């Protein structure tokens, strides 16, 4: 940040995970707000 | 820079992970289908 | 100087494992902008209805469904020998 | 997709819809009543969420966008039965009257 | 198709797999006249 | 209304529907600097 580089991994952290509701249905992220 | 193209192509297919919702599948049987060939094992003696 | 691959394997084997995940979802819809939390085996009989198989044959023959996937899952063992197509161009790229 | 002049061929910006924020809805397979012959439904191009306008009061919303509706012939489609509908006897909707 | 669950009783199936199944407003769509469609009385 | 957004909301929602798109538009300029791959590989036609 301009004294010594350092050393990083990389890593991917997937959005979180929706684990499947065990009552009749399912249960489904609908979107309200949105961009384009 | 074909090495840094391959790179930054990679990086293009690998990024697909940080904007994918998925669901933990169960480990073996997912109902009546047995996908324990194609998931990783879990084993606590040593690293994943 | 052969350079190190851009990712660890574990990166790879996250991306399968999301991969592995990501196949189970409503896949009726119009877009992709909800994910719905439907099971594999739901999806997959989803996926057999919409090829053109009804819900009543699928609903009885629930067994016999998974039976049949899994000898295949069991049967995709095989493919891995000098006869297959796919493994040949595997080695192909490694001999390359 | 709207296509402009690069120097040595085409730039395309591609206008896609993202959405930001999400909701957790409490969705339903499908929805019939209790008749000797089973009449069921299923959404076309939604689904079945339960959520109030502002539970067996069953509405429809857009794939895309949350915003529950009332479940009618035009969003909804008869389908043959399925054991994972959601079987109603009240508040049944116009496709499930008798 | 036209064979029984088990002619002019007519049933339908799945592309995939072969189960007749009676028709109803679930498996068919109303559609404009044409010629080569049974005319059915019964 | 085809991707999945009722007709109701796309009428309640037309202004912020419109100024959405205008911003997406309005900021098409922000991508013509190196970072973005489709401007690099522009300037790598040019240069090869
Ligand atoms: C599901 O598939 C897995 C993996 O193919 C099966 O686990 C194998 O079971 C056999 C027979 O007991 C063992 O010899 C193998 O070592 C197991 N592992 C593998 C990797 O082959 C499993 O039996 C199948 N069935 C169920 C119900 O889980
Ligand atoms: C809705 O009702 C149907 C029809 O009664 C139910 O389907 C039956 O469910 C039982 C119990 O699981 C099974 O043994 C039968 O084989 C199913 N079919 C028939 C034709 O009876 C269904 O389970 C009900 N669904 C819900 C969510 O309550
Ligand atoms: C079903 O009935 C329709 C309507 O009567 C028939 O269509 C006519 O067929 C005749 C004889 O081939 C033609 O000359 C006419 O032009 C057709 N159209 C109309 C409007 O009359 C049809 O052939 C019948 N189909 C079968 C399979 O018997
Ligand atoms: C959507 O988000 C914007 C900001 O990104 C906010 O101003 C607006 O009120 C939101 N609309 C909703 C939550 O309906
Ligand atoms: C929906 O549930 C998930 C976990 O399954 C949670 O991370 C997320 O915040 C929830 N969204 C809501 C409550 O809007
Ligand atoms: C709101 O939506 C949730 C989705 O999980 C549902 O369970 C709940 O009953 C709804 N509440 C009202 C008041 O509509
Ligand atoms: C069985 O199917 C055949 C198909 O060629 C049909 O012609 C025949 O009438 C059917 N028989 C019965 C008893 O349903």
């Amino acid at each position: 940040t301009i004294d010594v580089f350092q050393i990083a991994t990389l890593n991917f952290t997937s959005p979180l995970t929706l684990a499947p509701i065990n009552s009749t249905g399912f249960v489904v992220a609908v979107p309200t707000n949105f961009t384009f | 820079g074909a090495n840094l193209r391959q790179d930054e192509s990679i990086a293009n297919l690998f990024s697909s992970i940080k904007t994918q919702n998925t669901q933990p599948l169960q480990a073996g049987l997912n109902g009546d289908f047995n996908l324990t060939m194609l998931q990783i094992p879990q084993v606590t003696t040593g690293e994943r | 100087k052969v350079l190190p691959p851009l990712y660890d394997p574990y990166m790879e084997a996250a991306y399968t494992s999301s991969l592995l995940g990501s196949i189970a979802g409503a896949s009726w819809t119009a877009g992709l902008s909800s994910f719905a939390a439907i099971p594999f085996a739901q999806s997959i009989f989803y996926r057999l209805n919409g090829v053109g198989i009804t819900q009543q044959v699928l609903s009885e023959n629930q067994k016999i469904i998974a039976n049949k996937f899994n000898q295949a899952l069991g049967a995709m063992q095989t493919g891995f020998t000098t006869t297959n197509l796919a493994f040949n161009k595997v080695q192909d790229a490694v001999n390359a | 997709s709207f296509a402009i002049n690069a120097p040595n061929g085409l730039y395309f910006f591609h206008v896609g819809y993202q959405p930001t924020s999400h909701v957790n809805a409490t969705a339903a397979y499908g929805l019939c009543n209790t008749e000797n012959p089973p009449k069921c439904i299923a959404p076309i191009d939604g689904y079945f969420v339960l959520n109030q306008t502002i539970d067996q009061q069953w509405y429809y919303t857009g794939s895309s966008f949350f915003h529950p509706e009332p479940i009618t012939e035009a969003n909804s489609k008869y389908v043959s039965m399925d054991v994972k509908f959601e079987n109603l006897t009240n508040k049944l909707p116009p496709p499930l009257l008798s």
